[PDB]
C-alpha cells in the first residue's frame, strides 16, 4: 500500500460556471436557503456572527456599495445574540438581488466564465484597467482553454500582472485582508522560472507546488505575521492530506502538496517550511496543540534544528538552508508525474528536491480535549532505577482541586429504607455467664469506646451522607419534574422527607402540580430524621413482611418515645395525610408541640398507648453506669408494656444490657416478649446504637438470650485504643521507594517533562493516579492519588524499583490529561461492603499472622490478583495457587513471589502441605475453580481434608475462611441487602453464583473429631477502623447496615499445628 | 463606558509575536510617539475582534484605508535608489473612471450611517432635543454630499498625482503597507563595531521647522472650502502636467551633493578599517 | 484503498444525523425501552435520556439544543458488537438492555464514544458497570495495558475487545500479543468478542489451540462480522464462550471470514482509479472503468446518446433550463455492456429514436445533481 | 434598578459577565510548579488602580506577585 | 493612571443624581428642554471635576 492513490483536479475551475448559468447564479427568484446558498452561525462565547456563502460565492470581492447594505448593517444591529433567520434571509436575499454580473452568454458547451474577474471588476465598479476590459468587452470571461481566460486579459491590458485582493470567507468582517494574490502572464515553464527567480530577489512573497487555471500566482503579504499564519494554516493542510494519502485511501485533492513555498521570507517562514516539508510524526501522533498552531510549529523546527536524531537534524537544517526548493516525498512525486503525464503543458514549481522521508519508532500517546487520565500503575516495568531523585509536588489552588472530607453516598431511594435483623440464640443465662458479661459492659462503659470509631462516627454522619439526594428529590419536585409515585411506595416518602409543603395525588400514581408562583421551603431535617423514618419503615415490615404500602391502617397510633422538634413526626403525618384518624406523636422530655413534652417513665396518672412505638431516648448527661442501665431497663418496660410493636433503642448494647432487657420482659407477668436486635440503613455508618424490636407472641420464646451477635459484636470488641487516630495525610514529596508514607493521597502537580518520572515512582505507593493538565497552554501537570497498602505491601517485598517509565514518557505532552473544571477528590472513598468485610479479613489475618515466629511462607491457595498480598510479611515468601492469575515471570522473580497456577487439589494424600506455613484459604472454599457452586457436604469435606492432611505437619498455620448457615435466617427477615441476597437459601454475595452455607456447630464438631487446634475468629471493630483508616474508606449506609451481620457470618476457622 | 473597560482590561496596546499572534498589554497606559519606533501598537487599530467591545472595533473599521498598493515601477526602471526589496507606496484612492458612483464616496456614506446611529444613540442616552438631533444629522448628510462633489477631484487627480510622485528619486522609503493593524516602518541603522549606532528613524526632536506636527483640522478646507480643476467641471481649467525636470534636476543636485559628501570620511576610514585591535596574550607550549 | 475509502463512518452519518435532526425539532416520540431504535438515538445526541411512561421519550425542555454525539470510526461496530453479545447470551431477546447487576468492558479504549452512550443508554437499570480500559483510555475509561497487572482484579459478564497496535511489528511479536490479549480476554469473561487484526487460519486456530490448553474449561467459539465493520475490513472477531461440553469441530479450515483476509495478496497492478470521461469516441473500446459526464448542444445530444450506449448501459441526461441550450449528460460505463456491444464491429443504435428527444425531451432539472463515483448495489 | 423585586437571572448573569470581562490582574506566568499567585495584592492594587506604592511596586515588577514560600510574598 | 478615582466616583455619583431628577423631572411633567439642561450642567460638573 505504499503508491498513493488520488484523483487531482482544479477544483477552483471546476467552481466556475459556465457563461448561462451567470444570469440565475443568484437566483433572484427565489430566497436563499440555509446549508445550501449560505451558512450562517452565532458563536455566543465569542459573541461573534459568522455568515459564510455557498457556491461560486465563496469568492467574492464586495463593491464599498455592496458594503453598504443593510445585511453587513446586522451584525452591529444584534451585538449579543443570534440575528433571526428571517432578517437574515431577507437582507441575504435583497443583497442577492442587488448584485448582476457581466457576462455574454453563448452556445458553445466548452466555455466557461471567468467569476474571479467578473467578481473583481464588479467589486471595483469597473474602474480598474480590467474593469473597464470586463465592462467593454463581458465576452473576454469566457473560455475555453482555462489559462487562456486570463492570458487574454494579459495581452489585452499588456501588463505582465494582475493584483486581485483576497476574499475573506466571512463575509461580516470588514477586515483588512493579510495579503494578496497577484497573477502573472507566464504561459510557458520558462516564463514561469523567470518570475520565480524574480520573485526571490525581493520581501514577503510566496507560492504554491502549483496553481489553478494552470496560471501562475504569488501571494503578497502585507507583513510577517500575515506570512506566518497563512504558512501555518497551509501546513495543516498539507499534513493532513498527506495523512490521508499514507493510508491508502482513495483523495480527491485539488493539488498534490498542498504547502505553501517561500520565495523570499524571513527566518521564521523558513522554518515552518521546513517542518512543514518534514512531516514529522509528531503531528499525527497530536502532540501538537493547534489552538496556537503556528507557535507550536515555531517549537517543532526548534526541537528539529538540535534534534536527537542526527538524519532528521540534518534534514531539517537542509531544507532551511534552502527554502525555496520544495521538498516533497516520493510518493508524492509520482503523482506530479501522474499529473504531468495527464495534462503535458501542466504548470508545477520546477525547483524540488526529492527526500526519503525518516522512520520514528516512538508512538506517543495523545489527546486534546476534555477528561482526565486515570492511570493504572504498573508494579514493574522494563526499566530500572538506581537512587532517583525526590520529586516535589506543587501546591495545588482551590480553582483546580478541592479536598472534601467524605464522597457524598450515591444510591437509589429504596436503599435507604432497608434494615438488618438479629435473632437470639441462646436458651439460657447462666449466673457466671452474667458476671462476667456484667463486669464486660461495666468495664467497656467506664471507659469510653474507641477515639477511631467515634471519629470516624462523627465525621462520617448520615445525614451528609444523603443530603445530595434528599435535596435533589426537592429540586426535581420545584421544577415539577417529578410525577408519578404509589401511594404507599418508598418513593413518596422520600418525597414528604424532602418538603414542607403537604403533597396529594390528582388520581392514582400521579401527584399534584404546583400551584403557580409557588416554591415551598426543602424540609428541615435533623441527623435522627431518616433514621426515625427508616425505623418506621422497618415496623412497617415487620407487621407483615410482603407489604409495598407503607401508610399506617386506620384508626391506628404510633409513637415516636424520644423527640425534639422531632421533623420526622410531621413528615410522617404528611404521609398519612390521606389515611382516617391515625394519631402520630412524639414525647420527649425536651418535646416542642406538636410533641407532648413528657419524662419516661410515664406519669402513673398519664394514659398512653399505641399499636407502634419508636424510642430513640438517650441520656446527653455523663452518669453512673447504674443510672444508665436501670434508665434503659425501665425505658424498654415502658415502651413494651405500652405497644405491641416496640422499637427501643439500646445506646450500650452489651450482652449484658439485652440479656437484662431480655430477663426483664420474662418477669414482666402473662407475657411472653419475641424480640430482634435490629439495624436500619439510615443510622450513622459507625454507630454501635442498635434497635431492639419487643413483640409479644403467645408461645414462649425457644433460644431467648443473645450471646456473641453481631450487632453485639460491633459494640463490645470496640475498647479504647492504645493510639491516636490516623488522621489522613494529604503527601506532596515523591520519594523513590521510600515506604514512609503514612495512610492518605498524594496530590499536586509537575512540569509535564517530569510527570513521567512521577508516575513512575509514585507507582511504589499507589495502585492507581488520576492525573491531567488544566489547559493546552499551561505546562503543570496535576495529580491525585489515593495510597494502597496493598501495593505498598507488594512493591516493598525487594530493593529492586522497575516501572514502565518507558511507556509513561510516551505520554508527554497531550497524552496525561485535560480538564477545565475544577475536580473534587474525598479523603474517604466509597467502596462496596464486601470489599471493606475483605479489608477487615485481611487486617484480621495480618495482625494473627505477624505474631507468629519462624514461619518461611505464606501459602494463598486461591490467591486469585495478589488480593492476600497485604496480609504476608515483607520479609516471607509469598506463593499463590489459583489458576485464574495471570502469570509475570518478571515480576515474580523481582518481588519474591512463586505462583502455581494449578487448581489447588483438596484430597489430602495427593496434597503437600510444607511445615512452618501458614496456608491461606479465603473465600476460596466455597467455589470450584471454574466459579461454579460448591455444594455445603463438599466444602465440609474438603475442610476436612485440609485438617486432615496438616495432622502430620509440625507447623503450620490454616486459615478457612466459610459462610454460616445463621445468616440465611437473618437475611431472609431483612430488608437492606442490595449485595448480599438469597436465591433459593444459598448466599449470593456481589456477582458470584449462590452458594450454600456451612453450619458452625457441625464445623467445630468435626474438627473436634479430627482433633487438630481449631479457633474460630472473626474480624472485629478495630479492624474494620484499620481498614478505613488505612486504606483511606469511609464504610456508606447500607454497609453499616449489613456489615455487623455479614461479618458474624463469615467465620475464619485458624487450623494450627 | 461599558465596552472601553472591556476594551482597555484587555490592554491599551499590543506587540506583534515571533509567532505572529498579537499580545496586548493588559495595561491602560497613554501612547507616546516614543512607541513609534518601539515594539508596541496601539489596540484600538488592532482589528481584532473582542467581546463585549463590538462597537468600538465595528467604529474602529471606519479608520481603515480605502486605497491600493502600487508598485514604484517607474524609479525602479530609471534604476532610482529604494530602501526596499520590492518598492511600494499606498495610494489612498484608486481612480474611478467611468462610475456613475464613486466608491471613494459611498464608504464615506456608510462610515456616515455608523456615525448617524452613534450619535443618534448618544443623542437620546443625553435626552437632547429632537431639533439639534436632527441638526446633526443634516449636517452629517451635508458633509456627505460635500465628499461626493469633491471625491472625483481626489480619486481620479490628486491620485495620478500621488502615483507620480511615488516613482520621484528621493522618495526611497516604503511609506506604508495598507494595514493599520501591523506596519511599523523599516528601521534601518547605521551601526559601527567600535561605536554607537544612528537610527536614520529617530524620534529626535528636530521639527523641521514644524514639518512633524500633524494639524488633523485640515482635512475641513479640503472637504469644506477648496476647488479643484476637476470639481469646477461648467468652466474648464485643463489640468496641469508639470515639466519632470524641475524636480529632476533637484533630485540629481541633491543626489549629487550628498554623494561625494561623505568621501573624505569614507576614504579615511577605508584606511584605517582593519586597524583596530584587541590585546592578545601567546603563550608558549614548547621550548624555543 | 476501498477500506480507506469507504469508511463506515460516513456510510451511516447522513442516517444517524438525521435521528439526531428529529430528535432536535421533537418530531421523534415512541420507542421501546430496550430497542435498537432506542440505542441509535442515544447513539445520535449527547444529552442523556428518559422516558415519561412506556413507549415514549421525554420532550426537550425549552430552548435546549443539545449537541450531537461524537463519534469516531469504531463506534458504531462498538455499538453492534454490544448488540451481538446480547443476541448471543439470547438469541430471542428484542430488548437489549444489560440485566441489573452485570458487567461489560470495552477492552480496546480511547475516548470511547461507545462507553458514554452505552451508559447513556442502560441509565434506567440498577447497578451496571460499563468501562473502557485501553492503554491509551481517557477518562471515564481506566488506563491500563493488557495482559492486566498481576495485582489488579478485572472480570465481567462481557468483553469486547478492539486492540490494535499501530506500531509496525515482527509478526512474532504480533502473535505473542494477541495470543496474550484472547486469553486475558477469556479469562476475564464469560463472553468475550475480541477482535483479530489478522484472522489467518493460523492465528484462530492457534487461539482455539491456547484455549484448548486452558485448565479444566472448554470454550465453543465463533468467528463474527457486524454490520458496523467497515465494508471491506477483514479484521474479524472471535467470539469466545465457555460449554460444559467438549466442542466437537473446534478448528477453522476455508471458513469465510478467514478467505476474505487469506485470498486477498499483494496486487500485480496499481488500483483501478475511476476517471470522469469527457469525449465520446466513436465505438472504440479504449475506456477505463469510471463515467461519463459532461454536456452538448442539445441539437448534438441525440447523437451522443447514439454513442454511449457503446459503453454504458444507461444514462441520466438534463437541460439546467429552458433558455439554455446545453443538455447535461451523466453515465457510469458498463463492464457488460462493453462485452455486449464490441463483440461485432457493427455500430447501429436507436439515433432515430433519441433525436425524438430534441429539443424538450431530454430533461429539465434547475437544482444542481450529485453523482457518486461508487453506487451503491445490492 | 429593583427596590421590591428579585433582579431577573438574565440581567445579573449578563451584568455580572460583562463585569468579568472587565477585570484583568496583573501577572506573570512562569513554569515553576511551586509558583502561587498573591491573589490579595494584586486585587488590591488592581482597585486602587496601581496607585498606592504596592500598585506602583506591581504594575511595574508583576512578578513579585508570584511565590513559592507563602510568607516570602509579602517580604519580598 | 490615565484615570483618576476620585473623579471617577464623582462621576457614579452624578448618574445617580441624573436618575434622581430625571424621576423627579417626569414626576413633574416639566419640559423635555430644561431636563436635558440640567443633565447637561450635570456632565459639564463631571468635565470640571475631573
Ligand atoms: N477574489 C477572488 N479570489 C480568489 C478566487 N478564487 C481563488 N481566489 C484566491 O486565490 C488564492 C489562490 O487560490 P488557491 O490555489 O485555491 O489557494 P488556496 O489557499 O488553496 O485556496 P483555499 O481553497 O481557500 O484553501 C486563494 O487564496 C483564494 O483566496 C476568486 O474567484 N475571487
Ligand atoms: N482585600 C482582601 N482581604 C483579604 C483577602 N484575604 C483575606 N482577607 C482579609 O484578611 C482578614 C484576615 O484573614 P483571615 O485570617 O482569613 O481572617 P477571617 O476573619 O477568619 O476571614 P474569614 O474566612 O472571612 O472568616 C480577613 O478579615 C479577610 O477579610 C484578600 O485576598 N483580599
Ligand atoms: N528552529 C530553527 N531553525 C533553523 N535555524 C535556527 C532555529 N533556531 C535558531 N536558528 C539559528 O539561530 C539563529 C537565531 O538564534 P536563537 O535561536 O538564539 O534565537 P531565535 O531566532 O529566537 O530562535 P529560538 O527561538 O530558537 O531562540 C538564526 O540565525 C538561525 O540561523
Ligand atoms: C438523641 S435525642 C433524639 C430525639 C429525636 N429523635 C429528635 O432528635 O428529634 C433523644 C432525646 O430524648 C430526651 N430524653 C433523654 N432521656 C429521656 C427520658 N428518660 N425520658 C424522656 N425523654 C428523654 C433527650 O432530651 C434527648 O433530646
Ligand atoms: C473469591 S476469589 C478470591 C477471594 C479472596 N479475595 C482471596 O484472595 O483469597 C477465590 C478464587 O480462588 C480460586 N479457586 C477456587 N477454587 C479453587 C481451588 N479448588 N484450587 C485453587 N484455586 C481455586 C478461584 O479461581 C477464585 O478466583
Ligand atoms: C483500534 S483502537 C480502538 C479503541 C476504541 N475502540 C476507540 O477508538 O475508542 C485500539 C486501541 O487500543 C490500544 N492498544 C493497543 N495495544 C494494546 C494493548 N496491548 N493493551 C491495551 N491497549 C492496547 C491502542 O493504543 C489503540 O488506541
Ligand atoms: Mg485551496
Amino acid at each position: 500500500m505504499w503508491h498513493y492513490t488520488s484523483i487531482n483536479n482544479d477544483t477552483r475551475v471546476a467552481l466556475d460556471p459556465k457563461p448561462n448559468q451567470i444570469r440565475t447564479i443568484t437566483k433572484p427568484n427565489t430566497v436563499p436557503q440555509l446549508g445550501t446558498d449560505y451558512l450562517y452561525t452565532f458563536n455566543s462565547q465569542r459573541r461573534s456572527h459568522t455568515l459564510r456563502l455557498l457556491g461560486p460565492f465563496q469568492y467574492f470581492n464586495f463593491s464599498e456599495t455592496d458594503r453598504g447594505h443593510p445585511l453587513f448593517r446586522l451584525p452591529l444591529k444584534y451585538p449579543s445574540k443570534a440575528i433571526p433567520a428571517d432578517e437574515l434571509i431577507d437582507n441575504l436575499h435583497s443583497w442577492m438581488r442587488s448584485v448582476h454580473l457581466l457576462h455574454v452568454r453563448s452556445e458553445d458547451n466548452t466555455l466557461r466564465y471567468n467569476w474571479m474577474l467578473g467578481v473583481y471588476a464588479r467589486s471595483t465598479n469597473y474602474t480598474t484597467p480590467v474593469g473597464q476590459l470586463v465592462v467593454n468587452a463581458p465576452a473576454i470571461l469566457n473560455y475555453s482553454n482555462p489559462q487562456d481566460a486570463f492570458n487574454s486579459v494579459f495581452v489585452a491590458l499588456g501588463i505582465d500582472y494582475i493584483d486581485i485582493p483576497i476574499t475573506n470567507s466571512n463575509i461580516f468582517d470588514d477586515s483588512s485582508t493579510p495579503y494578496n494574490v497577484r497573477i502573472w502572464h507566464a504561459p510557458t515553464m520558462t516564463e514561469v522560472n523567470h518570475i520565480l527567480a524574480l520573485m526571490r530577489k525581493s520581501t514577503l512573497v510566496s507560492t504554491h507546488s502549483s496553481w489553478h487555471w494552470n496560471v501562475l500566482h504569488t501571494f503578497h503579504y502585507r507583513s510577517e505575521s500575515d506570512m506566518i499564519d497563512h504558512f501555518a494554516a497551509k501546513i495543516l493542510e498539507d499534513w493532513r492530506q498527506k495523512e490521508k494519502l499514507d493510508k491508502g485511501a482513495l483523495v480527491e485533492a485539488d493539488r498534490v502538496i498542498q504547502r505553501l513555498i517561500p520565495l523570499s521570507s524571513s527566518t521564521y517562514v523558513q522554518r515552518l517550511a521546513a517542518i512543514g516539508a518534514l512531516y514529522p510524526n509528531e503531528f499525527t501522533e497530536n502532540v501538537l496543540d493547534l489552538s496556537r498552531l503556528s507557535t507550536a510549529l515555531l517549537q517543532l523546527s526548534d526541537t528539529y534544528y538540535q534534534h536527537a536524531n542526527d538524519q532528521l537534524r540534518r534534514l531539517y537544517r537542509r531544507m532551511y538552508n534552502d527554502s525555496r526548493t520544495l521538498y516533497m516525498t516520493q510518493r508524492h512525486q509520482e503523482l506530479l508525474l501522474a499529473q504531468i503525464t495527464a495534462d503535458p503543458n501542466i504548470l508545477l514549481y520546477p525547483y524540488t528536491y526529492i527526500f526519503t522521508t525518516i522512520p520514528t519508532s516512538m508512538n506517543y500517546i495523545s489527546n486534546t480535549g476534555q477528561g482526565r487520565i486515570k492511570h493504572s500503575l504498573t508494579v514493574t516495568g522494563a526499566t530500572e532505577h538506581d537512587t532517583v531523585a525526590d520529586i516535589v509536588l506543587g501546591q495545588t489552588g482551590e480553582d483546580v482541586i478541592t479536598i472534601s472530607m467524605v464522597e457524598p453516598m450515591s444510591i437509589a431511594v429504596e436503599d435507604m429504607y432497608g434494615y438488618v435483623l438479629d435473632t437470639p440464640t441462646r436458651d439460657i443465662w447462666p449466673a457466671d455467664e452474667q458476671i462476667e458479661q456484667k463486669g464486660d459492659a461495666v468495664a467497656l462503659y467506664d471507659t469510653k469506646t474507641s477515639r477511631a470509631l467515634g471519629m470516624f462516627n462523627n465525621t462520617v454522619r448520615i445525614d451528609d451522607l444523603l443530603s445530595p439526594l434528599l435535596s435533589l428529590v426537592y429540586r426535581t419536585y420545584i421544577k415539577g419534574d417529578t410525577m408519578t409515585m404509589t401511594q404507599g411506595s418508598l418513593d413518596h416518602l422520600t418525597l414528604c422527607a424532602a418538603v414542607d409543603s403537604d403533597i396529594t395525588f390528582v388520581g392514582n400514581r400521579m401527584i399534584a402540580p404546583l400551584p403557580e408562583g409557588y416554591i415551598p421551603k426543602p424540609m428541615h431535617r435533623n441527623n435522627s430524621t431518616m433514621k426515625m423514618l427508616s425505623l418506621y419503615v422497618a415496623l412497617k415490615k415487620l407487621e407483615n413482611f410482603a407489604t409495598n404500602s407503607y401508610l399506617m391502617a386506620p384508626d391506628t397510633s404510633i409513637i415516636l418515645l424520644g423527640a425534639e422538634r422531632e421533623p420526622a413526626v410531621n413528615i410522617l403525618r404528611r404521609f398519612n395525610r390521606n389515611v382516617s384518624n391515625v394519631r402520630i406523636i412524639g414525647m420527649g422530655d425536651r418535646a416542642v408541640e406538636p410533641n407532648i413534652r413528657v419524662r419516661v417513665p410515664f406519669p402513673i396518672d398519664k394514659n398512653i398507648s399505641a399499636d407502634f412505638i419508636i424510642c430513640d431516648i438517650n441520656s446527653y448527661e455523663d452518669q453512673s453506669f447504674e443510672s444508665m442501665f436501670s434508665e434503659t431497663i425501665s425505658v424498654v418496660t415502658t415502651c413494651a408494656s405500652a405497644a405491641t410493636r416496640a422499637l427501643v433503642k439500646i445506646n450500650h448494647p452489651s450482652e449484658y444490657m439485652i440479656n437484662s432487657v431480655i430477663e426483664r420482659l420474662s418477669q414482666l407477668g402473662g407475657v411472653f416478649y419475641h424480640t430482634a436486635l435490629l439495624k436500619t440503613a439510615s443510622q450513622n455508618p459507625y454507630s454501635y446504637e442498635t434497635y431492639i424490636y419487643i413483640t409479644p407472641i403467645a408461645a414462649a420464646v425457644r433460644f431467648p438470650f443473645y450471646s456473641n451477635s453481631a450487632m453485639i459484636n460491633r459494640y463490645m470488641t470496640a475498647v479504647a485504643d492504645d493510639e491516636m487516630p490516623i488522621i489522613p495525610s494529604i503527601h506532596t514529596v515523591i520519594k523513590g521507594h521510600s515506604n514512609t508514607y503514612s495512610p492518605g493521597l498524594f496530590c499536586g502537580c509537575v512540569d509535564v517533562q517530569s510527570a513521567p518520572l512521577a508516575l513512575s515512582q509514585l507507582k511504589s505507593y499507589c495502585s492507581e493516579a488520576t492525573t491531567w493538565r488544566v489547559d493546552s497552554d499551561d505546562n503543570l501537570v496535576n495529580i491525585i492519588a489515593r495510597i494502597d497498602p496493598a501495593r505498598i505491601a507488594l512493591e516493598f517485598r525487594t530493593r529492586s524499583n522497575t516501572s514502565a517509565y518507558h511507556e509513561y514518557q510516551r505520554y508527554v505532552p497531550n497524552g496525561l490529561g485535560f480538564k477545565v473544571r475544577k475536580t473534587r477528590e474525598f479523603r474517604y472513598m466509597h467502596r462496596e461492603v464486601t470489599f471493606i468485610h475483605k479489608l477487615m479479613m485481611y487486617a484480621l489475618i495480618r495482625e494473627q499472622i505477624s505474631l507468629t515466629e519462624n514461619m518461611t511462607q505464606v501459602v494463598s491457595i486461591g490467591g486469585r490478583n495478589l488480593a492476600d498480598i497485604s496480609v504476608v510479611p515483607l520479609n516471607m515468601k509469598y506463593v499463590v495457587i489459583d489458576p485464574a492469575t495471570r502469570i509475570e515471570t518478571l515480576t515474580q522473580e523481582k518481588k519474591n513471589i512463586e505462583v502455581q497456577s494449578r487448581p489447588f487439589q483438596f484430597d489430602a494424600a495427593n496434597m503437600d502441605l510444607e511445615n512452618n506455613s501458614i496456608y491461606l484459604f479465603i473465600a476460596v472454599i466455597m467455589n470450584e475453580p471454574n466459579g461454579a457452586a460448591t455444594p455445603a457436604r463438599m466444602q465440609m469435606d474438603k475442610i476436612r481434608n485440609v485438617a486432615t492432611a496438616m495432622l502430620t505437619r509440625t507447623n503450620c498455620v490454616a486459615y478457612i475462611s466459610f459462610y454460616e448457615a445463621g445468616i440465611i435466617t437473618r437475611l431472609d427477615q431483612s430488608t437492606a441487602h442490595k449485595t448480599i441476597r438469597v436465591e433459593e437459601g444459598r448466599l449470593k454475595v456481589a456477582n458470584y453464583v449462590p452458594v450454600d452455607t456451612l453450619v458452625e456447630a457441625d464445623v467445630t464438631l468435626m474438627l473436634r473429631d479430627i482433633g487438630i487446634t481449631h479457633e474460630i475468629i472473626r474480624p472485629s471493630t478495630p479492624e474494620l477502623i484499620d481498614a478505613c483508616s488505612n486504606y483511606g474508606i469511609r464504610l456508606g449506609s447500607t454497609g453499616g447496615a449489613v456489615l455487623d451481620v455479614f461479618n458474624h457470618y463469615s467465620p475464619v476457622i485458624k487450623l494450627v499445628r | 463606558p461599558v465596552e472601553y473597560g472591556i476594551f482597555v482590561q484587555r490592554g491599551a496596546t499590543y506587540t506583534i509575536n515571533a509567532a505572529g499572534e498579537f499580545e496586548f498589554s493588559g495595561r491602560n497606559e497613554k501612547w507616546d510617539q516614543a512607541l513609534y519606533l518601539s515594539e508596541h501598537f496601539p489596540a484600538l487599530f488592532s482589528d481584532v475582534p473582542l467581546a463585549g467591545a463590538n462597537t468600538i472595533i465595528a467604529i474602529m473599521r471606519l479608520f481603515t484605508p480605502q486605497g491600493f498598493l502600487r508598485t514604484d515601477d517607474l524609479a525602479i526602471a530609471a534604476n532610482f535608489p529604494r530602501a526596499s526589496r520590492n518598492p511600494q507606496t499606498y495610494i489612498p484612492y484608486t481612480n474611478q473612471r467611468g462610475t456613475v458612483t464613486n466608491e471613494f464616496a459611498s464608504r464615506f456614506r456608510t462610515i456616515v450611517a455608523t456615525l448617524a446611529n452613534v450619535v443618534n444613540e448618544r443623542a437620546v442616552q443625553d435626552d437632547m432635543q429632537k431639533a439639534t438631533r436632527s441638526c446633526t444629522k443634516q449636517w452629517l448628510r451635508h458633509l456627505e454630499t460635500q465628499f461626493d462633489n469633491i471625491a472625483v477631484a481626489h480619486t481620479d487627480h490628486l491620485s495620478v498625482v500621488y502615483a507620480t510622485m511615488s516613482n520621484f528619486m528621493l522618495n526611497f522609503t516604503n511609506n506604508f503597507s495598507g494595514n493599520h493593524a501591523t506596519f511599523k516602518p523599516d528601521q534601518y541603522v547605521i551601526t559601527s563595531p567600535e561605536g554607537s549606532y544612528k537610527p536614520i528613524i529617530e524620534r529626535q526632536g528636530e521639527t523641521v521647522d514644524g514639518l512633524t506636527i500633524i494639524d488633523t483640522s485640515i482635512v475641513w478646507p479640503i472637504l469644506c472650502q477648496c476647488t479643484y480643476p476637476l470639481v469646477r467641471q461648467s468652466i474648464m481649467e485643463e489640468i496641469v502636467y508639470p515639466d519632470p525636470s524641475t524636480t529632476l534636476s533637484q533630485s540629481l543636485s541633491v543626489a549629487q551633493v550628498l554623494s561625494k559628501l561623505t568621501l573624505p570620511d569614507a576614504f579615511i576610514n577605508m584606511i584605517l578599517s582593519g586597524g583596530d585591535s584587541v590585546v592578545m596574550r601567546t603563550y608558549q607550549t614548547e621550548a624555543d
